[PDB]
């Protein structure tokens, strides 16, 4: 069955984590997909987003550690749906 | 010496005693002590003098067994020529010969210092006798040094950015792009511009198209300066010396290409913000 | 003789044209849709020109009077269609020299030997150049079927593939079906 | 005088227009060097600038219809300049 | 086959191989230079050669596991390289 809501491979782990917890497993994969390995943010980072101006530095990967600078966040549109500027090693980048 | 032509020779060498060279490059378009345009090979040089002082390096480069990629720089009046430094190491100006010889230069000391031999599988250089030079190469680097103020490195942020390309066009990526802030720490240098062709004025041609096509607003640059320098015809006669920027007037003065697309924006800004 | 250039396209050829354009020191001008008022072509040229508030994306780059309209008056000497769009239309390329524009590829004629998927095949073979054999236009016999099959030689491929002979039998008609 | 001060040709009209008005002249010409040619600015946009999700369109020469959009503008930083965000011919600008 | 009388969208790596400017050359054959005049300057038939090979690449929004559709939206991010040997014909493609 985990083998098909997933794109194939499963290893054991998953398999005993399922049974163990169903619905909070069939989440945390989908938290997965959406955001990345959420645990490599420091914890600051993970409660509390951004304050602006500020830079954070998060270690995605092993010398693989990209830094991130929040410039402004707009107003909300129609829909309700703000546009975040954002700074990332140095190019700049926008978030919905 | 007397108006000359400094002219720098590419050797490479390998760990086995194998050593080529990938002929010459003119950097006699220099302001101050630093060289601003060079091109790939000498259009003015003859034949033989060309031969006599790559022949000259490959003696030096060769009685002393040097290993890996180096330039030997030479002074040129008339006939004679003579020797001044050597730099051991790639010159920033190693693209145009990359494009005139068809040989990568930075590759190449990359398998050097691994120990492959000059005429492997890996490198396989030309045998010497098979090296040639198709067509003619031009390199400007693209800095923030204000042209009217003695070249006074500007410092800022870059607001938008736009690099050329197609046919004939090949950049080297430095510190510009959307968004960069040029630090005052290190050279100036944005962007390496660096054409090519099968004459030396179709390179100028397609040199200043690309330096036209260029877009750098937020900070000042040295383009308008880099253009005169290629549109010059003491420049594209292919015989200058180290006095030509001296003796050349024209080339400072630069018409202030008006950005009234950032100029608009500024004024709705301050308006804006303002009232 | 070409002072100012017009590209009748958009995109990537465009900047192509342009960089190759004002290489020769030609003036060089561009055409834009409502849908490509943000393109990235339409300021590599020195002017841009909207076809025409009133025309969707397509139609922009089609309109081959309109596009004429903002060649003469941006009193434009040659135009360059590049690909895909009027490259290769002898309308085109018939109404640009009907209003002194030099149009930038194939003599009027040469577009039209080159245009059908048979007038082409014909001038081929006249200059002595091998050809892929093909019935003399559409069929709808087997009997003409098998005369071009016994004179061709397998494979076949019927189209509006076939190696065995026992093939070219039902799948002659199942072509016919399809595209009736 | 006045070819030296802008360093290039002058016609009778500037010559005038310094004559009758000396100290006015030649401050209109330090805001034609500032922000180009105002006249052809539209003028609600002449009087107010832009509201934040605005498009607009100013001709600024023969062809070159530039279009302009205002996205939002930042808090202003410590000194005391704020960062806009454009979109000038379908490319970001930003400008302080 | 067939032949089409334009220019075609794979002629950047024949201009590299051989060393001529095909678009260019088109212009000044509008423009009547001879082909082997100082405008087209064309080499001769048997001094016409090719050095080396070259590849070419159409960067498109077709999803390759989807039918090769063209997705659509808006690019947040573009970066495009460069250097010894690599030649870019700018697009569509761009920060915004
Ligand atoms: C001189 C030139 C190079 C621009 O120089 P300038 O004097 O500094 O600029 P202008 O005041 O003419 O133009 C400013 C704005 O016009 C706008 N613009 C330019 N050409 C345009 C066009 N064809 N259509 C619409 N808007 C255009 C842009 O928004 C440009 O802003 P940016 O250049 O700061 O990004 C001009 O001849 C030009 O059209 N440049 C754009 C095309 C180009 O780069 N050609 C180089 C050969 S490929």
């Amino acid at each position: 069955l985990l083998e098909e809501e997933q794109q194939g491979p499963v290893t054991e782990q998953d398999i005993i984590s399922y049974v163990l917890y169903p619905k909070v497993y069939e989440q945390y994969i989908q938290t997965r997909n959406q955001y990345g390995n959420l645990s490599l943010l420091d914890t600051p980072t993970f409660f509390f987003g951004m304050r602006n101006g500020e830079t954070v530095e998060i270690e995605i990967d092993k010398g693989k550690r990209l830094i991130i600078k929040l410039e402004t966040i707009s107003e909300p549109d129609e829909n309700g749906n703000r546009t975040i500027y954002y700074a990332m090693n140095g190019q700049a980048r926008r978030i919905y | 010496i007397d108006n000359p032509k400094h002219i720098e020779v590419q050797v490479i060498g390998d760990e086995h005693g194998n050593i080529v060279h990938l002929f010459e490059r003119d950097c006699s378009v220099q302001r101050r002590h630093q060289k601003v345009v060079e091109v790939a090979p000498s259009v003015g040089l003859s034949p033989t003098l060309r031969q006599r002082i790559c022949d000259a390096a490959i003696q030096l480069m060769e009685n002393i067994k040097y290993v890996n990629a180096g330039t030997v720089e030479f002074l040129v009046s008339g006939d004679e020529f003579f020797f001044i430094e050597v730099n051991p190491r790639v010159q920033v100006e190693h693209t145009i010969t990359e494009m005139v010889t068809g040989i990568d230069i930075v590759k190449t000391q990359i398998l050097v210092a691994a120990g492959a031999d000059l005429f492997g599988e890996e490198i396989n250089m030309p045998q010497q006798k098979d090296i040639t030079t198709l067509g003619y190469a031009i390199q400007c680097r693209i800095t923030t040094e204000d042209p009217l103020n003695d070249f006074m490195p500007d410092t800022g942020t870059i607001i938008a950015y736009r690099s050329s390309g197609g046919f004939g066009v090949r950049l080297d990526a430095g510190d510009g792009f959307q968004g960069a802030e040029i630090s005052p720490y290190y050279d100036s240098l944005l962007v390496k511009l660096s054409t090519h062709a099968i004459s030396f004025k179709q390179a100028e041609e397609k040199m200043v198209r690309s330096l036209r096509e260029m877009r750098i607003r937020g900070v000042k640059t040295n383009i308008p300066f880099l253009i005169n320098v290629m549109k010059n015809k003491k420049f594209t006669s292919g015989d200058y010396t180290t006095k030509f920027i001296e003796e050349t007037p024209e080339l400072f003065d630069i018409q202030p290409s008006l950005d009234r697309g950032t100029k608009t924006l500024e004024y709705i800004g301050n308006v804006t913000i303002n009232g | 003789q070409i002072k100012k250039l017009l590209v009748a396209n958009r995109g990537e050829i465009a900047i192509r044209i342009f960089a190759a354009a004002a290489e020769l020191d030609i003036s060089t001008v561009a055409i834009y849709s409502n849908e490509d008022k943000s393109s990235l072509h339409r300021y590599k040229a020195d002017e841009s020109y909207l076809v025409g508030s009133d025309l969707g994306p397509a139609e922009s780059y089609l309109n081959i009077e309109r596009i004429i309209d903002v060649a003469k008056q941006a009193n434009v000497d040659a135009i360059h269609p590049g690909y895909g769009f009027l490259s290769e239309n002898e309308q085109f390329a018939r109404r640009c020299a009907e209003e002194g524009i030099k149009f930038i590829g194939p003599h009027l004629e040469h577009l039209d030997m080159f245009g059908d998927k048979v007038k082409a095949r014909t001038t081929a073979i006249k200059a002595d150049l091998p050809v892929i054999p093909g019935t003399d236009g559409p069929i709808k016999s087997y009997e003409l079927a098998k005369e071009f099959a016994e004179e061709a030689g397998f494979p076949l491929m019927i189209k509006a593939i076939v190696r065995e002979e026992s093939e070219l039998e039902d799948a002659f008609h199942r072509a016919k079906s399809e595209a009736e």
